[PDB]
DNA sequence: TCGTCTGATCTCGGAA
DNA sequence: TTCCGAGATCAGACGAGATCGGG
RNA sequence: CCCGAU
């Protein structure tokens, strides 16, 4: 409880949240669906920077209530945070120059990183991806589960928001699910098939079944979503 | 003793320099340290380093020796750097004792350190010439004649053998034909001396006139046969005191044999042990009766009557009131002179004990206000120190207006009064440090 | 002269830290970008073209150093 | 007017990584250190050369570069043996007011030293009579700072005869 | 509450003080000495100067300082009057 | 004792808040720009 | 920002002259009113500061007299301040020298002072 | 509490670009990681970077 | 809640 | 006889996951 | 402190 052992080491941290986790296999092992209404909370700055112009200004007009949107605007020179809801919002838009911060809403494409509470090690905070979802609950890919020890009996876990620039490369090249597939103990995946993904596909590559034409262009055409549905 | 180390901070500072005190003083806080690493952890510069404690060997406060790696340790003796404050003291015993010439002789034996014979009789041949009468030039002789009546009752006594190690250099030290040996003063010779003034005015403005002078001359006679380490003086005997007494005295001997088995038989107790410790305690007594009145200095003498028999009969054998008694005692606690409760003897029990007796220790009182003396010239000098810097614009205007001319009498008023008072409590120093270096063994 | 020719996994996470923050405060962009609005995604492209202004300067643990371009090292 | 060698810390921002370095820093220290005096130096004036730039990190927070420059500025420092011309711009009853011409308005001369037909009596008088010459004399600047002006100079006029004016 | 009101005192005055200049009338004799080497021992051989101002200044030029009967007769006498030791 | 301890390791550059040696902190990253110790003027 | 080396003068009026000069102009062609709302006390200080050199006819002073006058000043044994004081000075007449300028008292001889005049008209 | 003591201890250790791995206060604890100075998360099976016969085969 | 390490007194034993 | 040093025998310490939720 | 989640 003292100053050493749990506030200078062990500090509570602003932009994280928590909830329950329910499976999604239906992302990649690189990302975490976030709900929509952490998602209007948890804010990255994003500074303006000559290619978000026109995206922060398309994005600004929406203001704290429709998603892709943002809720607060520092100026060029530490003006507080414009509460971005009472105001006119299109002449913040228009007068949103270079270099100010706009804190724009997490948004799909951004680096959160997870973390279940009795972290064992070191595969138990790992970045992800996150794509802003439709439900209050974090969804991951159900292969990632096994680092974090992580059932979905009603476990909650964390999720952190870096906020610099400089912790968003560091979460993604370092703790990237793509990057931490493999345990530092032995130097086996952590990151693999578990349950009905095994004895789906062991009973797919069992020796006596066989598809026709009819069922076998309907298994394979599953796989042709998000990055897949651009290849013969 | 970081007020001690205070003074040698300003008694340099005044005298010679700012980075021979320095220097100086960082030696004094940290001992037996060679040149390399004295130049580099005081951040001086190594020419000036040796610059400087040239002066401080010449005026002997730096003493160098070499034991096992073959590179000089110098080590400063702390002592030594505050008897600089006595002196001018030094200086006015030997007018009273020799003559003007004399006087003259410990004086640039005191300022420039080492000297040999056939320097130091060549500089007063200036000094007593220039201010006596052009044409009655003083005849050096008398000079020769007094430089050796000073040695042979051993007021200067000669440097010790120098080392000559390869590290020291001979060159540098003598400041620029005959070579001759050098010496200092013997202010160790002082110390008696100092305290053979203390002892007759022990007597004298306590006994009487004639005592004190048997004492002078029982003194007087035993000088080069005893040191200060004598426990006591030499045993004589009655009948050479009749030989040795002064041609102003005409007791007879019989009448002075009372006196003398009177003055043998005292609560003072010649005892040097006793003596010096019976003078510090009215050293003690002297600065509670500056401090807390005669009440309070009423019951510091009764501590020193009974060792531990308190607060069962210091109500009672001063008669004074239990409240006005027991804020004398406890301000003669918070102020360490009190000493403390050596004979509780019940377990671990402030509430319940064997009640706690009062007792004066005589040394830890006596430490503890020679480190208070040494804080006091502190606070003397520095307010000289302070006063200086300000006036000098009206010091070679006569070399104003009416405040400019009144802002200078009053400091020099001011400065006389700071400089004769750094003379008073020096006094108070010896009486003191005698009596500590009178209980101190292996030193 | 001496360390490893290959740019490791710290090296890689902090140039692509730092590129990222420059280019998040309008630094010259190298790579004629095509879109990307994210200051990240914009580093990995100037990565994998190798053209980030950037020298990494590392310290062997004595205190002497060695240089080395982003451009003179092995990505993975 | 004395070259002073300095070193400081000179932060560029990273929107200015078009420009080459040595431009680029000495824009910057012209706005650092131009019409400011410096304490026991003098007054700055602008940038003579950079003598050595060293190289340019990049710290962990900023993302600016961070090079520490050598450098050489001139500064205005008079040496105590220089009889400068200036203008008298006012002049006060304890003594005269001399500005060198769009210099700086802050020497300010005592007047107690020229021919015994001297006084400022309110009606801007300059000197009883039997561009203006100084002497600079004295060195004297305070530093501000004191809680939660300052190279002001002290000018003479002596037996210089003065031929031309007076 | 007894106590809480100010610093205790400014200063607290002892009833008793200190005697006198004590020692008064023979002290003038030493009291000038202090003064007398001091006088001296400042202006004397064995001290150091502040070579520091002179590497501070720049400014050196020409014509300012930081540019710029013993009646006696011959004897020789040597005494052993002191220790033999050390 | 006057332990002077600098600052390093991982449990003081935590606590203090400096980006500790460890890891990412261990190198240090220059700039590339256009920059040379050029010569001076004439004086 | 400490300053290492705080004096090195040589810099006559036409050096720091010319290199204002050099400055003004250049710092134009790059003006920028970016940094306007930053910095602009330089600009005052080069400007005005131009203008009381200027009062010296350091216009049409050339970069060759400065060794060609020093060559002179060589051998007449005065200090470096004081030529700097001579060409900053620029004493129009011999009772500047005669009188205004410095180390006047025995070096003057009515002999180099006289030359020094044809020297400094030069 | 053992997983407390074991970080506490052993967390300011790093490679230093020489291959060898110092503490904090520069003292160094191995010459080369563990011999070889080869990751355990990318070593093989068998505690060996490649095994062989997979790599030949493929 | 012992569990640990520390460091503080006693005593039978050898050297001079 | 001496005893100076050393192996033996008590007493005190300050430790003992992580988070989250509500009365 | 209890309770409860994992
Ligand atoms: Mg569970």
């Amino acid at each position: 409880q003292g100053r050493f052992r749990g506030n200078l080491s062990g500090k509570r941290v602003d932009f994280s949240g928590r909830t329950v986790i329910s499976p999604d296999p239906n992302l990649r092992i690189d990302e975490v669906a976030v709900p929509v209404h952490v998602a209007k909370i948890l804010t990255f700055p994003e500074k303006v920077n000559k290619a978000n112009i026109n995206f922060l200004r398309k994005l600004v007009q929406n203001g704290p209530e429709v998603h892709p949107g943002a809720n607060f605007i520092q100026q060029r020179h530490t003006q507080m945070k414009r509460f971005l809801k009472y105001g006119n919002r299109e002449k913040m838009a228009q007068e949103l120059k270079y270099g100010d911060i706009v804190e724009r809403h997490l948004i799909d494409g951004d680096v959160v990183l997870f973390n279940r509470q009795p972290s064992l090690h070191k595969l138990s905070i790992m970045a992800h991806l996150a794509r802003v979802k439709p439900h209050r609950t974090f969804r991951f890919n159900e292969c990632v589960c096994t680092p974090y020890n992580a059932d979905f009996d009603g476990d909650e876990m964390n999720l952190h928001l870096p906020q610099t620039e400089e912790a968003k490369a560091e979460a993604l090249v370092l703790m990237g699910t793509k990057a931490n597939l493999v345990t530092p103990r032995n130097g086996e995946p952590l990151i693999a098939a578990i349950q009905d993904f095994l004895t789906g596909a062991y009973l797919l590559t069992l020796k006596d079944t066989f598809f026709d034409r009819a069922k076998a262009c309907q298994i394979i055409a599953s796989i042709l979503v998000g990055k897949d549905e651009k290849i013969k | 003793t970081q007020a001690e180390i205070k003074l040698c901070s300003l008694l340099l500072q005044e005298h010679f320099g700012e980075i021979v005190e320095k220097i100086g003083v960082h030696l004094i806080r940290t001992g037996s340290q060679p040149l390399r690493v004295i130049a580099h952890d005081t951040g001086t510069s190594l020419d000036q380093v040796k610059k400087a404690l040239c002066v401080l060997v010449q005026h002997n406060l730096v003493s160098y020796q070499v034991h096992k790696r073959g590179v000089v340790e110098y080590e400063a003796q702390c002592s030594r750097v505050l008897r600089m404050l006595r002196y001018p003291r030094y200086i006015y015993t030997t007018k009273t004792l020799y003559s003007d010439t004399g006087e003259l002789i410990v004086e640039e034996l005191l300022l420039n350190g080492k000297l040999t014979m056939s320097a130091v009789v060549k500089k007063v041949a200036d000094r007593l010439t220039e201010t006596m009468e052009d044409g009655k030039t003083m005849d050096y002789a008398e000079v020769s004649n007094t430089f050796v009546r000073l040695a042979d009752t051993h007021f200067v006594q000669r440097c010790p053998s120098v080392p000559t190690t390869e590290n020291s250099d001979p060159g540098p030290p003598p400041p620029a034909p005959d070579d001759g040996i050098y010496w200092q003063a013997n202010l160790d010779r002082f110390h008696q001396h100092f305290r053979d003034q203390a002892i007759v005015s022990a007597v004298a403005n306590r006994m009487d006139q004639t005592s004190s002078e048997i004492v002078r001359t029982m003194l007087r006679m035993s000088e080069i046969t005893t040191s200060s380490s004598a426990p006591f003086t030499q045993p004589l005997s009655s009948n050479e005191i009749f030989r040795s007494l002064p041609v102003g005295y005409n007791i007879s001997k019989q009448v002075l044999d009372q006196y003398l088995t009177l003055l043998a038989d005292d609560p003072l107790e010649i005892n040097l042990h006793k003596a010096l410790a019976s003078l510090a305690t009215a050293t003690l007594e002297s600065v509670v009766q500056e401090r807390f009145g005669s009440r309070c200095a009423r019951i510091f003498r009764l501590v020193l009557q009974k060792k531990h028999i308190e607060q069962k009969q210091v109500e009672d054998f001063a008669m004074i009131p239990a409240k006005e008694a027991k804020d004398m005692l406890y301000k003669m606690l918070s102020e360490n002179f009190m000493s403390l409760q050596e004979i509780p003897k019940t377990p671990d029990h402030a509430p319940s004990r064997t009640f706690y007796l009062y007792t004066v220790n005589i040394l830890s009182a006596a430490r503890m206000l020679l480190h208070r003396c040494y804080k006091s010239i502190a606070n003397l000098i520095e307010r000289r120190q302070f006063e200086t810097k300000e006036n000098k614009r009206l010091l070679e205007k006569s070399q104003i207006t009416a405040p400019e001319r009144q802002q200078l009498e009053t400091l020099k008023r001011n400065v006389n009064k700071l400089d004769a008072s750094e003379i008073q409590v020096d006094e108070t120093i010896f009486l003191l440090e005698s009596y500590i270096e009178c209980t101190m063994k292996r030193q | 002269r001496i360390t490893t020719p290959y740019m490791t996994k710290y090296e890689r996470a902090r140039v692509l830290g730092t590129r990222a923050l420059q280019i998040a405060m309008c630094a010259p962009v190298m790579v004629e970008l095509e879109g990307e609005t994210d200051p990240l995604l914009i580093a990995m492209k100037e990565l994998k073209a190798r053209k980030i202004p950037i020298i990494i300067r590392r310290y062997l643990p004595d205190g002497s150093y060695e240089d080395w371009g982003v451009d003179e090292l092995i990505i993975t | 007017f004395v070259l002073v060698e300095m070193v400081d810390t000179v932060r560029i921002p990273p929107w200015q990584f078009e420009r080459k370095l040595n431009d680029s820093i000495a824009e910057e220290l012209n706005k650092k250190l131009a019409n400011k005096v410096v304490y026991n130096v003098g007054l700055c004036i602008c940038l003579f050369d950079i003598t050595k730039l060293e190289d340019a990190y990049v710290f962990p927070g900023d993302g600016a570069s961070h090079t520490k420059v050598h450098f050489r500025c001139v500064v205005f420092h008079p040496f105590l043996d220089e009889i400068l011309i200036g203008k008298i711009k006012g002049c006060s009853p304890e003594g005269v007011h001399v500005s060198l011409g769009f210099f700086d308005d802050i020497l300010i001369p005592p007047e107690s030293l020229q021919q015994p037909a001297k006084f400022d009596e309110a009606e801007q008088v300059w000197v009883w009579e039997y561009g203006e010459e100084i002497r600079f004399r004295v060195v004297d600047e305070s530093f501000v700072d004191t809680s939660p002006y300052t190279l002001v100079g002290s000018i003479s006029e002596p037996g210089l005869g003065l031929l031309s004016w007076w | 509450f007894s106590k809480g009101e100010k610093l205790p005192d400014v200063v607290l005055k002892p009833p008793p003080l200190f005697p006198d200049t004590d020692y008064k009338p023979v002290p003038l004799k030493t009291g000038e000495g202090e003064e007398y080497m001091l006088a001296l021992k400042q202006e004397l051989r064995e001290t150091m100067k502040r070579m520091p101002y002179f590497i501070e200044t720049p400014e050196e030029r020409q014509d300012i300082e930081r540019y710029s009967d013993w009646r006696r007769l011959p004897r020789e006498m040597m005494p052993r009057n002191k220790c033999k030791k050390a | 004792f006057g332990q002077k301890d600098s600052v390093c390791g991982v449990s003081e550059c935590i606590i203090m808040g400096i980006p500790m040696n460890i890891g990412t902190g261990l190198f240090k990253l220059l700039h590339k720009a256009d920059r040379d110790p050029n010569p001076p003027k004439r004086p | 920002m400490e300053v290492k080396d705080a004096n090195s003068a040589l810099l006559s009026n036409y050096e720091v002259f010319q290199l204002l000069t050099d400055l003004k102009e250049q710092r134009k062609e790059s003006g920028k009113n970016k940094h306007s709302s930053g910095q602009q006390n330089l600009n005052t200080i080069t400007y005005e500061t131009l203008k009381y050199i200027s009062k010296t006819p350091c216009r049409h002073q050339s970069p060759e007299i400065v060794r060609e006058f020093l060559t002179a000043l060589k051998s007449h044994k005065l200090t470096k301040a004081e030529k700097l004081q001579l060409l900053n000075h620029r004493p129009v007449t011999a009772v500047e020298i005669q009188l205004m300028v410095e180390e006047s008292e025995e070096r003057l001889t009515e002999e180099q002072i006289e030359a020094l005049l044809h020297t400094v008209t030069s | 509490y053992m997983q407390r003591r074991l970080v506490k201890s052993l967390e300011d250790l790093c490679s230093q670009y020489d291959l060898t791995v110092r503490s904090s206060t520069g003292d160094i604890i191995q010459f080369i990681y563990g011999g070889d100075g080869l990751d355990p998360a990318a070593m093989e099976g068998k505690d060996e970077p490649l095994e062989f016969k997979r790599v030949l085969d493929n």
